[PDB]
């Protein structure tokens, strides 16, 4: 029968945010939280895949002293044509005995290549993504880890401490309603639907599954005329739109998606998208709470800062002399927004001094710090750092 | 219990009635049996069982043979009937391994035995051995061959616009066939390198495995056409005389009497001259690639059989270089990077705001570039190195 | 050249299709066999048919013995075509070598044929009046194991020439108005090996005068005239010429219209 604390932190991975647990009649607590990963897993649906195509040309039917006739069969892009006035030459001489009435029947068609099992591109329908996240919590001085759905519907019971996360403040996904995936990369593309592929373009040949025996394809296959005295089947045909797309694709979402999203395939997922914010519900059990009577209450505390430097990191060092009531753990919180403290919990025993760190951006820092029961003031001057550019949030 | 059909009967495909040594017993009958069952699912069972002969000894190349086909550039410009003619070139491998298919058979002697130091071509009626060591493939520089078996050659060709395949036959006279082929393998990753470096990064790719295990891919084969040869006819001073030379000959004469026929022995047509007659050599005992460069046997219908082929496609790992660390200098909302590329290296940077304004450029030489560092964030991808992150203080 | 073989006389109507059949298969030229199937040589054997092929030779290098057991025992000059010595040497004559040998040649370039027959007898003892009968097939008697030299020699330029690569021909079509002494006849068409359709006539004459398209690989150089003018009557000449192979042929045609 504990208490339910609620807070809101920006959905930014690697930024430690401090909250102040305030239970009536109990010593305050300084919870540090650091989001580790945020998974955006969209529900997908397969439309079709595309691959390099294979032009099948069986041996021509050279009918000597006669005329052949075509028969339009049901093969993808079946291309038949009869040719007159031929005198085919094999090295041993003339195949056809007659001087006239020689015909060559040329057939061809298109099917999936033998390489369509490894080199392929999957065209999917992405909609209504699903979320998941992972967070580090500094509670009881312990770095604990939580993993749940980032929607606020399912809770994690970790050491009798219930944790609820969600829903996402943003319903964003760098994946459009229609996407394409090639084996290591995700692309946004309004791909031509099944039955609308154009020659030279993406998916000049299409198949719902890599195994489905029947496929759809039009590659503008037209048979030319064979050169005189020669047995061959020349064609004109739009080349593979796949290999064209392989050169012509451009960078994937791993390099171009906004908000610094990370893109990973199998499953198609987006990680660490710094968008919106996220709520956190912590139902702390009542057992670990401790009243003020049992809590060390510090009195007659002083603050001193020998050196400080305003920057993104904890560029200031502080030391607090105190007179604690007894030996035990206690918390260290910063009441003000513009000032943050690296420390959250230190050990107090009688009279001693403690060493902590703090961070802000201004030169002259004036703020108050409370140690586990009582406040005190700290003031100093902070220099600028040597770095204008920093490689951490 | 998978059944195959003869013409009126059914039987298990793995146990035909001609067992054992089906081919050696009756060649023509065994091939027709395979042809009639080409569409049935247990065909490849029938093939493994009706071609092996032990005293496994399954050697498919007893039924196939090399052949002559048309080649456009046999060297010195003109076109010739080449015994090393090409059929198709495959460049689906991401590493650039070419899978070349030619009209000779590597690794098989005329007696159908397996031997890697030999290959069999066709010499105007009769296959003949030749030294494998004399085979070569080159585009602009000689290609390093990685595998040879049957009709198929794996090679590593350098950047080139043509492709030549040739060997040296029995009589130490060279044969060669040259086709146009735009060979420039696609670049893996984000840098254009030429020989895998030391430290690098491991990226996915596709290559042609160097094993000769016949598992997945297949080609089509059928009986050869009636092959002509002008040497068969002779002039017995008023008439025509033909010689079979251990084969069967289909002759046709433009005179009286039995002006045509299929003779197994030497025959003579009277009241005729040579120019009125024309004869070819039938051979229903071997198979041949269903090639557009070779006509189809007219008398038989669309009889066809299929045989597996070596060197399938399989995805493996290629290793690419990581570009060296650039020189970094800082400034107010500015990062100055001096890049030292040893080869064409791709550079990309995206802001972590809602408008990333992704910019990329193929950095070629040493260049000092200056990038704005907005408060939202900046991600710099340099070659295949892990993404740099830069923020303002 | 001037080696007139046959003369014709045709009579077509005014404005009808006139075709002068000048067809010769000795001029067929499609593509180079690259000097490897240009000329071939082969010997045959008789028991007594059936005749059996012993070994053949191309214009490139060494020979091929179709029987493996006979290998190394039969030997032609590996440098024959350089000087034309197509003789066959049988080092060890066995009794199964008795029969009727024949030396057959082929010149697919110019479509020639020059054969010769030679009989061989195996005498169990010493020579048995070996060589005779010049007027017909020459027969050689050879003892068991002794060598035999069966002569087949042709020294013509057409055979022993590692020379020009497979192609040079020329076909002229000449015209003679009535009474012309042929000394200064009109030139109409030229057809060359690689192809030069040189039309020499006036512009509105070379619109009906057209040698059939593709007509250098069937050997049918028939001249076509779609409309027949009455003034087009005369003696046309299908001037043929193929040097290096003796084709100084010429066919003549007399075209009359009524
Ligand atoms: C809790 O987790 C944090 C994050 O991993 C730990 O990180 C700190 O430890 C290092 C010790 O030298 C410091 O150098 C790091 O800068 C610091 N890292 C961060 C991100 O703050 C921390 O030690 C852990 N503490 C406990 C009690 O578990
Ligand atoms: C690798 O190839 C197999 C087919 O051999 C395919 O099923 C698999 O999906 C491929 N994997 C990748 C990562 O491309």
């Amino acid at each position: 029968g504990s208490y339910e604390h609620v807070t809101v932190i920006p959905n930014t991975v690697g930024v430690p945010y401090k909250t102040l647990v305030n239970r009536p009649g109990y010593s305050p607590m300084v919870l540090e939280m650091e989001l580790l990963s945020v998974t955006l897993e969209p529900t997908l649906s397969l439309d079709y895949i595309t691959c390099e195509y294979k032009t099948v040309i069986p041996s021509p039917y050279v009918k000597c002293c006669g005329t052949a006739e075509c028969k339009d069969k049901n093969l993808p892009d079946y291309s038949c044509k009869v040719f007159t006035g031929v005198y085919p030459f094999m090295w041993g001489g003339a195949y056809c005995f007659c001087d006239a009435e020689n015909t060559q029947l040329s057939e061809a068609h298109v099917e999936k290549s033998e390489s369509c099992k490894t080199e392929f591109a999957s065209a999917y329908r992405a909609h209504t993504a699903s979320a998941s996240a992972k967070l580090r919590v500094l509670y009881q001085g312990n770095n604990i880890t939580v993993t749940a759905y980032a929607n606020g519907d399912h809770a994690v019971t970790v050491k009798d401490a219930k944790f609820i996360v969600g829903p996402m403040s943003s319903a964003w996904t760098p994946f459009d309603n229609k996407i394409v995936v090639y084996k290591g990369d995700v692309y946004n593309m309004d791909y031509p639907p099944f039955g609308a592929g154009r020659p030279g373009q993406f998916g000049d040949i299409q198949s719902r599954t890599p195994e489905s025996k029947d496929v759809y394809a039009n590659t503008q296959l037209v048979l030319q005329r064979p050169a005189a005295g020669t047995v061959h089947v020349p064609y004109s045909q739009a080349p593979s739109g796949f290999k064209y797309w392989l050169k012509e694709r451009g960078a994937s979402l791993q390099h171009t998606a906004p908000f610094g999203c990370q893109i990973a395939t199998n499953p198609v997922r987006a990680v660490n998208c710094a968008v919106g914010n996220m709520p956190i519900s912590i139902d702390i059990p009542e057992a670990a709470f401790t009243r003020v009577v049992d809590a060390p209450s510090l009195t007659d505390m002083s603050c001193e800062v020998p050196a400080c430097t305003h920057s993104s990191d904890f560029g200031g060092v502080a030391i607090i002399k105190y007179a604690a009531s007894k030996k035990g753990k206690c918390a260290v919180h910063s009441m003000t927004n513009a000032v943050t403290i690296r420390e959250a919990e230190i050990e107090v025993e009688g009279n001693s001094q403690l060493q902590i760190s703090f961070s802000t951006a201004l030169a002259s820092a004036e703020f108050r710090v409370q140690v586990c029961s009582t406040q005190v003031h700290c003031a100093a001057e902070c220099h600028p750092p040597k770095d204008h550019i920093v490689n951490y949030p | 219990p998978v059944m195959c059909l003869l013409a009126n009967t059914t039987f298990p495909c793995s146990q035909p009635p001609c067992t054992p040594c089906c081919y050696e017993k009756e060649p023509e009958e065994t091939l027709r049996m395979l042809e009639d069952n080409v569409m049935r699912p247990g065909y490849y069972q029938l093939l493994q069982a009706s071609l092996t002969c032990s005293p496994d000894n399954f050697n498919v190349y007893k039924a196939t043979r090399p052949y002559l086909a048309h080649c456009p550039d046999c060297g010195e410009g003109h076109s010739c009937h080449s015994p090393v003619a090409l059929e198709r070139i495959r460049n689906e491998a991401t590493d650039g391994t070419l899978k070349i298919q030619v009209s000779l058979q590597i690794g098989i002697k005329t007696d159908d035995s397996h031997d890697w130091t030999k290959l069999r071509y066709m010499d105007n009626h009769m296959p003949a051995d030749a030294e494998r060591a004399g085979l070569f493939v080159r585009t602009s520089a000689p290609c390093t061959i990685t595998g040879t078996m049957g009709h198929f050659i794996l090679a590593r060709c350098p950047k080139g616009e043509t492709l030549t395949v040739g060997f040296t036959d029995s009589r130490k006279i060279s044969h060669s066939c040259t086709h146009p082929f735009h060979h420039d393998p696609p670049v893996i990753g984000r840098e254009k390198f030429h020989s895998r470096p030391q430290h690098g990064k491991e990226l996915p790719c596709s290559t042609y495995v160097q094993s000769t295990a016949a598992t997945t891919e297949e080609i089509e084969v059928h009986m050869p056409p009636d092959t002509p040869d002008r040497t068969l006819m002779s002039q017995q001073s008023g008439n025509v005389k033909i010689t079979v030379n251990g084969q069967t000959v289909r002759y046709k004469c433009n005179c009286g009497g039995s002006n045509e026929g299929l003779t197994t022995t030497d025959k003579v047509i009277n009241n005729c001259k040579v120019d009125q007659c024309h004869a070819a050599v039938t051979n229903h005992k071997k198979w041949q690639y269903n090639s557009p460069l070779v006509p189809r046997n007219a008398e038989l219908g669309d009889r066809k059989g299929k045989i597996h082929i070596p060197f399938p496609l399989a995805n493996v790992t290629c290793r690419v270089p990581k570009a060296r660390n650039p020189t970094v200098t800082y400034g107010k909302n500015q990062v100055i990077m001096l890049l030292y590329p040893d080869h064409p290296t791709l550079l990309s940077y995206r802001n972590m705001g809602e408008e990333p304004n992704y910019q990329e450029e193929w950095v070629m030489h040493k260049k000092e570039v200056v990038l704005t560092v907005p408060t939202e964030g900046l991600e710099v991808t340099w070659g295949n190195n892990e993404p740099y992150k830069y923020w303002p203080q | 050249g001037s080696s007139v073989v046959s003369e014709s006389a045709v009579s077509w109507e005014a404005g009808a299709r006139a075709v002068l059949r000048c067809q010769s298969p000795r001029m067929v030229w499609t593509q180079d066999r690259l000097h490897d199937r240009q000329r071939v040589l082969h010997w045959d054997l008789r028991g007594p048919g059936p005749a059996r092929r012993l070994l053949d030779l191309y214009s490139a290098g060494e020979q091929r013995v179709y029987e493996a057991r006979d290998r190394g025992r039969l030997e032609l000059s590996a440098s024959a075509f350089d000087d034309g010595n197509f003789s066959l040497l049988i080092r060890a004559v066995e009794e199964t070598d008795a029969g009727l040998y024949t030396c057959n040649l082929h010149h697919h370039y110019c479509h020639l044929y020059e054969s010769l027959a030679v009989r061989l007898e195996v005498t169990d003892g010493p020579p048995a009046t070996p060589a005779y009968w010049d007027g017909e097939k020459e027969v050689l008697a050879v003892a068991r194991g002794a060598p035999a030299l069966l002569t087949c020699v042709n020294r013509g330029h057409v055979w022993t020439d590692r020379h020009v690569e497979e192609a040079q021909q020329v076909v002229h079509w000449d015209r003679q108005p009535p009474g012309v002494p042929h000394d200064r006849a009109d030139r109409l068409l030229d057809l060359y090996a690689s192809g030069e359709r040189r039309a020499y006539g006036p512009l509105f004459l070379r619109d009906r005068v057209a040698v059939g398209a593709d007509a250098f690989e069937r050997g049918d150089f028939s001249l076509r005239i779609e409309p027949l003018e009455v003034a087009d009557e005369g003696t046309y000449s299908c001037h043929l010429h193929h040097h290096y192979c003796g084709l100084h042929e010429r066919r003549v045609f007399h075209l009359t219209v009524a």
